[PDB]
């Protein structure tokens, strides 16, 4: 080796695909680190999330959305946030006294949907009619006196028939398994956008060739220090307040032939949805213990018989049509036939979401009742129901009580993606055309946004042969 | 395998180009490797863990450079000849074709020998310099 | 569609001899084989093509490229007889019966 | 602008004196920059935070010195000429009148140019020396 | 007091031998001084404390080497003459009898002077070299 | 041990009202009292008539 | 807690070739262990069993 | 211990100081509680068992 010598190099542009914890970067800024939580004021960092994208000349990299561990990071961070935020708040254990309940009464209110005054709850059947008026003995602060308070509960929040089938005595549903905790009022928090910034020594790559199915190589690669604003929204059967694809509708599964695997559909044009709970709820405040207060709905004043969501007919119709066209491309020479929800628990048999701290559940049979590559050949109204007692995530053991929100509440949202599954066994000639909506873990929601990114650690040291021997001689070498 | 460097690229923007073109950006990758980014909650532990891991990565790299006589430089010529084991590598593709991201795969499985050789050569040179100075 | 099809359905084999069963898959996907011990709960034998299940000796093996898979059972003992099923994501083959002479 | 250094002042005791005398205390400020000071409670987070920020600041400063070819020295002569845009500064007042605390206010609004010029010149010199060694 | 180093010993295996047969694990000793080892619980505080203390130890040692002009080397010749007050030590046993674990006891009670001497001599040399460069 | 050092010609502007160290003291004091009183007894059972 | 001596529903003893007759002579586990019954609160805080 | 039995105290003449004896060959001990205990589960509060 008379022409051949090593050379150390530092700051070389090389990286490998490791995994690490990421920084939470906020909106810059909507936080107040102790006064009130909006999403993560106690925890997350209020810093500038400016992505500052950089394009790379000839890089080609392999991506995979399903194995992207950042969704697991999001899951752990979200659970830790909710668990630590709900810990200091009130406990509902003293409220598990035997409840005596009866049908509600209306002091001559009016109804929206008919030109007549309210006459009976059984016909004026919404909000009123599905609410039970319950009174119960509760302990005062001094622990030696008790009084007859009263409050109105939604029917799903109470459970008869373990109190015998003829007693009209009710418990809270949670006491059978666990004790709930009330959400603190000042802590109330909403889907603020969140940005993930890599720690020092790691780079977050992004793929811009949007049409890729979620795996395989990508050539229009770019580098970013902080991801765009992901909104930590959670909903079932329908993604909302999401992004949109620059191409027409996008569909992504790890194997479409594997029917049990969820099929995420990502739209290119949003379909507007408006949801509202008319009627002015009156927030009652009843005392528990020395310095704890429990909030419950008193009487509901105003007009009553509605809990609705509205969707534009033709817009949703054409959106479903384009979804059908794409699925017909993927599944050649057969129709597409959407259908009612398959079944399961209420949290996935119905579309679920939260507006203004109130949790909504909505029957979606009106929406997926389709046919060949679209609906069969004006606004579609979804009947809905409300729960106050919430299991935190699908089936996790953490329970909650949601305090009621006074006054009429209305929210708007942009539907951006659907969550579907396929019919199973065959019966080949009459099965492939069937699709249904399905529930989804929050990983399924967050993957529709974090399919883009990948995390790699820099390896800033490298070696190569060059022309120098230290202090001694040069080199003869080759060229392209 | 070498080029006149610059810093105005901000971060890892090259990449892609050959080693004789990708060896310009050494200053910026050296800079960004450590600098930045910067009621009871625990993510202070997470932040401290990340910062400490980054600092130890940088310190290990700087120590490895220092043992070989390279601390204080980004480029570093050394004395270790290309071993008797290779005498084969594809240098026509080194100078102007392979990027560092590709070349890093062709030196794996063998990098462990290079550090040992560098350390031995540097220590030999150190003792040789002391032997020279001891005679005056 | 008809995603699975096995053959031969019926087979006669004396102990110590090597058995042969074939399953044809008409679509891309995983493949596997089962052993129904008579009057008992069947159990996994081979999965993901050629890889054997847990605790199964090297008598059991097979391979494929694309549509056609061959299963071979070298030195079939008396207790190893039964009915073997081909399966792919949801489907079952019509089954193949091997009896001891 | 320069003086025979000292370490017996303990800490920041000068200060005040001109740059030609205040430039003698480099060792003690370098030393004290990092050294020292050193049922469930959280101020361990505070202590770790302070220590980590101090170490990170020191590492950033040392890295910036290393890029410019100055690591291993407190004084460091370089090659970058006095800027084309300046050609006006008050050097009679630099040598024996202005203290560092005053002079630091005048080099402001222009330091960011120097932190680029230095690394540019250093990388040029680095590749030049590598080429010179390769010449043989 | 000196010899050709090695790294295959892994750790502190010598020890024991005389200084001229023990000052050879410098590479591995430098390596292991910093590298490694790597529902609510607090031992993250313990781990971070240990890591930070080790890092600060290493940084203090490297800074002390840097002030004396020795950073970038393990061995380092210097200019400070042997003290006017000593002129006595048992060098016949320094070279080939005393191990480091014994010799470290004999330099105690006098080490504090040596660091100051090294610092003063290095700063004198620094200003002298700066003046020499500024001469022309 | 403060180990005070005097400076030759330094002149500096002080402001007592904006001195954030009093805020630091305020937070430290509140944290100390709060975390020290947390494990101790609760008086809730004693609220009888 | 209101407690009383335990009762055995015709078990057998290892140490002798005969059936259990009385805890005082069959004196291990049984005999050193008391059977206690007590009023306890249910989940709803208004019923006890 | 690789040697035979070993005995350890900072002063054997100091009687109050414990004497630790370390063996070289282990002596096997078997301990048993016969009889099948039936784990009863009784509820307390909302979600405690
Ligand atoms: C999807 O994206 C849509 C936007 O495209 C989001 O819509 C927002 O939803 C939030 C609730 O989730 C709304 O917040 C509430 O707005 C009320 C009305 O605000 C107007 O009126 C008040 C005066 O009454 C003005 O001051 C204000 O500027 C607006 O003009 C507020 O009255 C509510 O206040 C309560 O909450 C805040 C914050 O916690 C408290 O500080 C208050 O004290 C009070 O308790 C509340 O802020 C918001 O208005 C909606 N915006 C729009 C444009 O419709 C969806 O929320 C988002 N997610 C989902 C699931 O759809
Ligand atoms: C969602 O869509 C539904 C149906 O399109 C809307 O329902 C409409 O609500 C209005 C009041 O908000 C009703 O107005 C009343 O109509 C009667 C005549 O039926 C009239 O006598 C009254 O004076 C009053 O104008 C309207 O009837 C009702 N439509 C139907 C078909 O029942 C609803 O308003 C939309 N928005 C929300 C938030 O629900
Ligand atoms: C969403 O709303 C629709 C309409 O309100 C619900 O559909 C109804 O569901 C019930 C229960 O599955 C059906 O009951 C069945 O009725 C048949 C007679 O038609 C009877 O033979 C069965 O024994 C059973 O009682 C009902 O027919 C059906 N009606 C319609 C119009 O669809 C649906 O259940 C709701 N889904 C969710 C998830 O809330
Ligand atoms: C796939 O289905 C679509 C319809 O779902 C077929 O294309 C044509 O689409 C337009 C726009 O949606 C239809 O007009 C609209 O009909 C709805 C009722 O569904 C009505 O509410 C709107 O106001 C508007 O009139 C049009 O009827 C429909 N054409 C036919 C023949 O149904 C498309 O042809 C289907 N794909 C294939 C391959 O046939
Ligand atoms: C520990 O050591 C004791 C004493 O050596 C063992 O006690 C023995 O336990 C067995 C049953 O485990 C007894 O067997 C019975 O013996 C009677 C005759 O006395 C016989 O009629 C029964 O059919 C049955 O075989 C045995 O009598 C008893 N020995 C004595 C002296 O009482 C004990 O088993 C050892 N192990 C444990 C875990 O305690
Ligand atoms: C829910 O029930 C409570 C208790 O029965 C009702 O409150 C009482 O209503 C009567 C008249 O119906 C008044 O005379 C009482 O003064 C009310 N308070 C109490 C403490 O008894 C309440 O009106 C009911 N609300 C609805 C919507 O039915
Ligand atoms: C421990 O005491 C309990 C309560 O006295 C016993 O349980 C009852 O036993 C009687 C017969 O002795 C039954 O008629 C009851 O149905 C049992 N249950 C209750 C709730 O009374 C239990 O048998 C005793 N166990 C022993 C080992 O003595
Ligand atoms: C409501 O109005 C009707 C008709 O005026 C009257 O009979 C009734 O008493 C009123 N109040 C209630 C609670 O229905
Ligand atoms: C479902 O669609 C069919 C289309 O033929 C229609 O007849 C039926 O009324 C629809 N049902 C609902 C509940 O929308
Ligand atoms: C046990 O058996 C004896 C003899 O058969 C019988 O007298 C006795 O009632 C039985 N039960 C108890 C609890 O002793």
């Amino acid at each position: 080796a008379e022409n051949l010598w090593v050379t150390v190099y530092y700051g070389v542009p090389v990286w490998k695909e490791a995994k690490t914890t990421l920084f939470c970067a906020s909106d810059a800024r909507a936080y107040e680190k102790e006064v009130h939580n909006v999403w993560a004021t106690h925890a997350c960092v209020p810093t500038d999330p400016s992505p500052q994208e950089l394009f790379l000349e000839n890089v080609t990299e392999n991506f995979n959305m399903w194995k992207n561990d950042m969704v697991d990071q999001m899951h752990e961070d979200i659970i830790s946030l909710w668990d630590q935020s709900l810990k200091p708040c009130v406990k509902l254990t003293p409220l598990c006294v035997t409840l005596i309940c009866s049908n509600a009464t209306v002091n001559n209110r009016t109804a929206y949907d008919t030109r007549s005054n309210v006459n009976v709850t059984s016909i004026n059947n919404t909000i009123m009619g599905e609410m039970k008026n319950c009174s119960f003995n509760t302990t005062t602060e001094i622990r030696d006196k008790e009084k007859k308070e009263y409050a109105l509960f939604y029917k799903p929040d109470i459970v008869p028939l373990n109190e015998t089938s003829n007693t009209s005595e009710y418990r809270l549903i949670n006491c059978n398994t666990s004790a709930c905790t009330q959400a603190c009022p000042k802590v109330t928090f909403e889907p603020i956008p969140i940005h993930y910034c890599a720690p020092a020594g790691y780079a977050i790559l992004k793929c811009n060739n949007e049409t890729f199915n979620g795996t395989g190589p990508c050539s229009n690669v770019s580098t970013v220090q902080c991801t765009h604003g992901i909104r930590p929204v959670v909903s079932t059967q329908l993604l909302l307040n999401g992004s949109l694809a620059e191409k027409e509708i996008v569909i992504r599964s790890e194997n479409l032939t594997n029917n049990a695997k969820i099929i995420i559909v990502h739209l290119n044009t949003s379909v507007e949805i408006v949801c509202t709970r008319p009627g002015n709820n009156t927030r009652k405040s009843v005392r528990i213990g020395p310095g704890q207060t429990f909030y419950a709905t008193g009487d509901i004043i105003g007009d009553i018989r509605q809990a609705h969501c509205n969707i534009s007919e033709k817009q949703w119709n054409e959106t479903l049509q384009k979804v059908g066209k794409e699925l017909q491309k993927h599944f050649p020479n057969k129709t597409i036939k959407y259908e009612r929800s398959a079944g399961g628990d209420m949290e996935i048999a119905t579309h679920s979401f939260n507006c203004g701290g109130e949790f909504f559940y909505c029957n979606t049979s009106k929406l997926f009742n389709g046919t060949y590559n679209g609906t069969d050949i004006s606004t579609i109204t979804l009947q809905c129901r409300i729960k106050q007692i919430i299991n935190m995530w699908q089936g996790v053991g953490r329970c909650m009580y949601a305090p009621p929100i006074a006054g009429n509440i209305t929210c708007k949202s942009n539907i951006t993606g659907l969550l579907l599954t396929r019919d199973g066994g065959t019966n080949s000639n009459k099965t492939e055309e069937t699709f249904r909506p399905a529930g989804g873990d929050m990983r399924d929601n967050w993957r529709s946004e974090l399919y883009k990114y990948k995390v790699v650690k820099i390896e800033p040291l490298g070696v190569a042969p060059t022309r120098c021997k230290r202090r001694v001689v040069g080199r003869r070498r080759r060229r392209r | 395998a070498v080029g006149i460097g610059a810093v105005f690229l901000g971060f890892l923007g090259a990449a892609g180009s050959t080693m004789g073109a990708a060896s310009m950006t050494l200053t910026v990758q050296a800079r960004n490797l450590l600098s930045g980014i910067v009621k009871l909650t625990v993510w202070g532990i997470k932040q401290l863990q990340a910062r400490v891991l980054a600092v130890e990565r940088y310190l290990r790299d700087q120590q490895l450079l220092g043992i070989w006589g390279c601390s204080g430089k980004l480029i570093c010529c050394t004395n270790v000849p290309w071993n008797s084991s290779w005498s084969n590598r594809n240098l026509s593709e080194i100078w102007d074709n392979m990027t560092w991201l590709q070349w890093d795969k062709e030196i794996s499985n063998y990098t462990q020998i290079i550090y040992g050789l560098l350390e031995e050569s540097q220590n030999q040179q150190e003792k040789n310099e002391q032997d020279l100075l001891a005679l005056d | 569609e008809i995603v699975l099809t096995q053959s031969p359905g019926t087979l006669s084999l004396s102990p110590g001899e090597t058995a042969i069963i074939s399953c044809r898959t008409s679509q891309y996907g995983s493949l596997a084989w089962y052993q129904q011990r008579p009057g008992q709960a069947p159990r996994l034998v081979i999965y993901s093509g050629s890889t054997r299940a847990a605790g199964i000796p090297d008598r059991f093996s097979g391979s494929r490229w694309g549509p056609d898979y061959n299963l071979t059972i070298s030195n079939l003992e008396s207790g190893d007889f039964g009915v073997y099923y081909c399966q792919q994501y949801e489907f079952f083959g019509q089954g193949t019966k091997v009896q001891v002479d």
